[PDB]
């Protein structure tokens, strides 16, 4: 038994070992503690004021929607100490970790943003942090592997699998199996074994929040639609959250199209997986036809979890959230686009929403429509990708 | 079924089950199955088989190889239900079990899985990323297909949990030996709430473990990456690795009795 | 005749051709008004917070001090858009721009910050952006020079002279004398001629302005001292600024001592330096015995012009604030130091700063002392020089 | 005092004076004597002479150029000196002015740099970078010493400006050809206001240019990067190069007559 619902609709659930439910029961059980402590919710949101530097500005973009009906507006996440929105649920998690006695931090992480997260929060709270990372990932974000290493945290290269994050994601599991006693799990994003969906959309809550109390102070009114990029989905649902209820938002959810849908090489599972069982959910994953688990494949190494937040994957089959693809070559279009236009350099991975939103004004320029884009991160980091592609 | 024979028959014995686990196309098909009737002809009493997953989040570096090997020679679920075919057309009697990951039981149904693996002659299943609160639809199709599910009692485990072992579990019940991956008491309330009879796993590597297990009240004793060690280091002597894998399991066993 | 004093005691002047004289009153009277101009002021406001995210956070050390008496704070402009200080003046000087009817902007920069800076507002405000760069500088800053020109600013290498800074400021004048009839010169830091020094600390300002309602908010009073790094002096006057008339306040800059002074390889002109007559002011600056002008040497490119504004040779002269110099291995120690203890990654100038709040700590531990060190910028951008160091 | 003359002089011909600039120890201090001396011989009345500054602001690629040769050749501003009485003790009619940059003249006294100028026989001074608005203690330190302080009168100066280039300024008026750096109407109001006989310079480079100015109303004209350009293409021909020299610099001062 559970202090919450560990599935939305059919997706969800425990799905690891008899051995590590103890640990998703403490975890819980901490957090649903941590919610009802003022003095919890005190600690965290200093932190994320006076250390992160909430809140991030609402930016109207005044040239990229000239000539068109539409009006976009910029969720500066970007903005936010790091550079991009893992910031925020990595204070969080790190709180619970010392609330819960514990001393010591595992992490996982694929491009490294989330890995940077994990090792700042870290060495600011005092925790021991070790972090996974798949060999071919640790190879291709030497920076980020440099920016952990500066902060105190212990990188660990995953050789084992196909060496990238699914592969960290299983160290990950197996390091907290025999640990769990001192260490606790940092996971990612909105996914993984209940409680952890849930932790990581209420603790990057705030996006949509502020996006609320901003936009109504800007225009007096809720957007027509909020869209964001979809790894695993914590970007996003961080943004949608506060809106589910306001059924005139729409929640538009990008998923990287990579190279082309019909190529194969793409990193979409909720609209072009199918539902397994893996990293302790039931959720749609990009997988082969006999079950073995497969990469997701996108120009930005963010959009990588072969899998998604089973939240998602619930809104989608209600119907309340929609889900769309953007392929290499359209975010790419969208980077060089918001650079030029505004001045703003963007993260690839929240390019993908920038490029939706960009089509959806560029369809219909004359449809009225007011859209806020969660710009997840900044991309000084892309700059050599963008750089040798063009 | 082929558990319940086996214990009855061990327990007449005064003996306890020596198990050893390996991986189904580790490092080959033909050799697997060379490997697997070398096991039996030295005296495993059951057999713990793995079906090669891409990512095997309950195991250690051991298993994690012997899964990459598997993938190396193209082995695949299908021929894996191949594999137990022949097995058990050749052995009628020795209970095997799968060690299976949830999504290669989920993909193509979860009732069609036990299905086939009732058709083949498997006997029991254990699903390493199920615990007992996702357990219900698996254990109902095992139950409805004659295939024991085998459910993961850990060293910490709390009456609550060892009550729904107890009653949920068939062919044999898993004792954990520790926390982490593959690399008393809690035996004396799983026979006062009549579960089936409890096989100790992990770390299991040495024949005094074997005989410590009994002597504990258990019925027996698993071993796997003891017995995965010795074939990744025998790889280009497929003779001399059946040879020590004999040796092995032969000390183990002996220790059972 | 001016509308208000070029000089600061003996310091400062408009030392350039007769023919860039009418430029400087015209940009003099356009920011005069300004000045007086409520939508001028509403219209940078907005952008400031809007766009560049201020107010910046003010954040409290938490394990860097323990131990002592020391409490310490970060202004943070290193969450600002851009990652630095700069920021918040190319935002200020783009209007003026536009207020005197310009449609072109000419810029120079060392390290490229500035540049970065005014590029991205360029892009923003619509206006055709060119930017001198020292061509050694260019072939030290690749990136920046990449960013500078996805936000489609133009840059130009000047391979005259030293190919430094230095020459990057004697060509963006030259430009100028022949230009300024529709391109305004966008000056990068607190000094050159009249009205610059004085333009440049009135569009920093806020960042001292912030810092005394923050520490006011948070200790219920005034900094023992405030510390900041001094290339040409921008972010130290910025923070300087509100605090001159609160006697009680200290005000310490902090130049690059490089190598150490004794080795002659420095960029301390203003403790070490000789008065002269360079970039259209007189300043204490980095020349030969004979009076040919020399380049400032430190590990950080930003510390790099050869001079220091006039307002803080004055303010030094009078006693009201005092210069040090921290050294390359003094700095690299204090990013290292803030990275491992606050998860927060310092740009190499700031580490001057910081360097030199640890020195005050560690020497007198037992001294009661409230800091506050302006954290001019982030280090993402030295972290390949840090790395190869170490 | 030489300008006085030299400007009286000419007037009595009805003629124009042609001055050329040149950058002191440019290519070397022994060339550069000789190109002076080519200059004089050619038909220059007046001479404008660079001291080699590390930031000519005020200079286009040309002299920027002419700057770096002579300081790869080690030219010093002590050194320009001894050029400096060299020069005066071998013509002693030639006004010669000087092309400054500020801190050349601050680094060791404006007071003391005037000096210098008036025992090495300099008969005045331009400082670039010094507009009337900072020209105080130049312009003082240049008349205790006897030296003329030259003003640069631009294109679009107002009545104000032209009242104070005419009061402050001596021995020539500086008449801007246009903005920028080195590469009829002001003139009648610089007479009226009895200014120093005006030298048009900047893009003086032809013949016709010279008799243009003069017919303006000028008192001659100055020309700079025409003439550094003949020494940067003739480096590696020493005799040509003042071959060259001499011809353009005859053509330009017939131009004057
Ligand atoms: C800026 C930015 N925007 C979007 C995402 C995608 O994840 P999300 O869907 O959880 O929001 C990431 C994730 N990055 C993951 C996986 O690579 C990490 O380990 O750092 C990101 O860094
Ligand atoms: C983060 C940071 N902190 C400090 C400074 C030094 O200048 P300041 O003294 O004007 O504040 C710089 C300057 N950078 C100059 C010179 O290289 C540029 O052209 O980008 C900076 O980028
Ligand atoms: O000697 P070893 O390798 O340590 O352990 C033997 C494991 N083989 S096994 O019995 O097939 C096996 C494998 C993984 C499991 C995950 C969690 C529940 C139990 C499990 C049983
Ligand atoms: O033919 P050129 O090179 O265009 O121009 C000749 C310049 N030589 S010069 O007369 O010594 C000279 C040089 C620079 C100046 C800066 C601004 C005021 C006037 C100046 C006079
Ligand atoms: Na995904
Ligand atoms: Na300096």
């Amino acid at each position: 038994t559970t202090l919450l619902n560990p599935y939305f609709g059919e997706f969800g659930g425990m799905y690891v070992p008899q051995i590590l439910m103890p640990a998703l029961n403490q975890l819980e059980e901490a957090f649903v503690r941590a919610q009802k402590d003022p003095e919890f919710q005190a600690q965290f949101a200093d932190l994320l004021k006076n250390y992160a530097g909430r809140p991030t500005a609402l930016t109207k973009c005044q040239n990229i929607t000239a000539g068109t009906r539409t009006t976009l507006y910029l969720k500066r996440e970007d903005l936010l100490h790091g550079g991009a929105h893992k910031t925020n649920q990595v204070l969080g998690q790190a709180l619970l970790a010392k609330r819960m006695g514990k001393s010591e931090i595992i992490a996982e992480t694929g491009a490294g943003q989330h890995g940077v997260a994990s090792a700042l929060a870290s060495a600011l709270l005092g925790l021991k942090c070790r972090i996974y990372m798949g060999a071919k990932d640790v190879e291709r974000q030497s920076p980020n592997v440099f920016r952990m290493r500066l902060m105190g945290a212990e990188v660990i290269p995953v050789h084992s699998g196909s060496a990238t994050l699914k592969d960290a994601c299983n160290e990950a599991l197996r390091d907290w199996s025999g640990s769990y006693e001192t260490a606790h799990y940092m996971l990612g994003t909105a996914a993984g074994p209940h409680p952890y969906p849930t932790i990581v959309r209420e603790f990057q809550r705030m996006i949509g929040e502020e996006t609320k109390a901003q936009i109504l102070d800007k225009e007096g009114r809720l957007p027509d639609a909020v869209i964001a990029c979809v790894g695993g989905g914590s970007n996003a649902i961080g943004m949608f959250a506060d809106f589910i209820n306001d059924t005139s938002v729409g929640l538009i959810g990008v998923e990287p199209g990579g190279h082309g849908i019909e190529t194969g090489e793409h990193g979409a599972p909720l609209k072009h997986g199918r539902v397994g069982i893996y990293f302790g959910m039931k959720a749609p994953m990009m997988q082969t036809a006999d079950g073995q688990i497969e990469e997701s494949y996108s120009i930005s190494a963010g959009l990588d979890f072969p899998s998604v937040g089973p939240q998602h994957a619930y809104l989608n089959s209600i119907g309340r959230a929609d889900y769309v693809s953007i392929t290499d070559d359209e975010a790419l279009e969208a980077f060089k686009t918001l650079c030029r236009h505004e001045g703003i350099i963007p993260a690839l991975e929240s390019s993908h929403a920038l490029a939706h939103a960009l089509k959806m004004m560029r369809e219909q320029p004359e449809k009225e429509q007011l859209l806020v884009v969660n710009l997840s991160g900044r991309g000084d980091k892309d700059i050599f990708t963008v750089h040798d592609i063009l | 079924e082929r558990y319940e024979n086996l214990f009855a028959q061990l327990n007449d014995r005064r003996e306890g089950a020596f198990v050893p686990f390996v991986t189904l196309g580790d490092p080959g098909i033909e050799q697997s199955l060379k490997i697997i009737d070398t096991l039996i002809d030295a005296g495993a009493d059951a057999l713990e088989l793995g079906v090669p997953f891409s990512d095997p989040l309950a195991d250690g570096p051991t298993i994690q190889n012997a899964n990459l090997r598997a993938f190396a020679a193209g082995v695949t679920p299908a021929q894996c239900f191949e594999m137990l075919a022949l097995i058990r057309e050749k052995h009628p009697t020795i209970p095997i079990g799968l060690l299976m990951y949830a999504n290669l039981v989920f993909n193509n149904g979860i009732d069609a899985f036990y299905a086939r693996c009732e058709q083949v002659g498997v006997d029991s299943v254990l699903v390493a990323d199920v615990p007992v609160e996702e357990s219900a639809p698996f254990r109902q199709a095992a139950l409805r297909h004659n295939i024991a599910p085998i459910f993961i009692c850990p060293p910490n485990a709390d009456d609550d949990l060892l009550r729904q072992v107890a009653s949920y579990g068939r062919g044999y019940t898993y004792l954990l030996s520790r926390s982490g991956v593959t690399g008393h008491h809690l035996i004396e309330k799983l026979k006062e709430y009549h579960a089936a009879p409890a096989l100790q796993g992990f770390g299991i590597s040495s024949p005094e473990q074997v005989s410590a297990a009994v002597r504990a009240g258990a019925a027996g004793a698993i071993s796997g990456s003891a017995i995965v060690k010795i074939i990744e280091k025998n790889l280009a002597s497929p003779k001399q690795m059946l040879a020590e894998l004999r040796s092995f399991v032969s000390a183990m066993k002996a220790a059972s009795r």
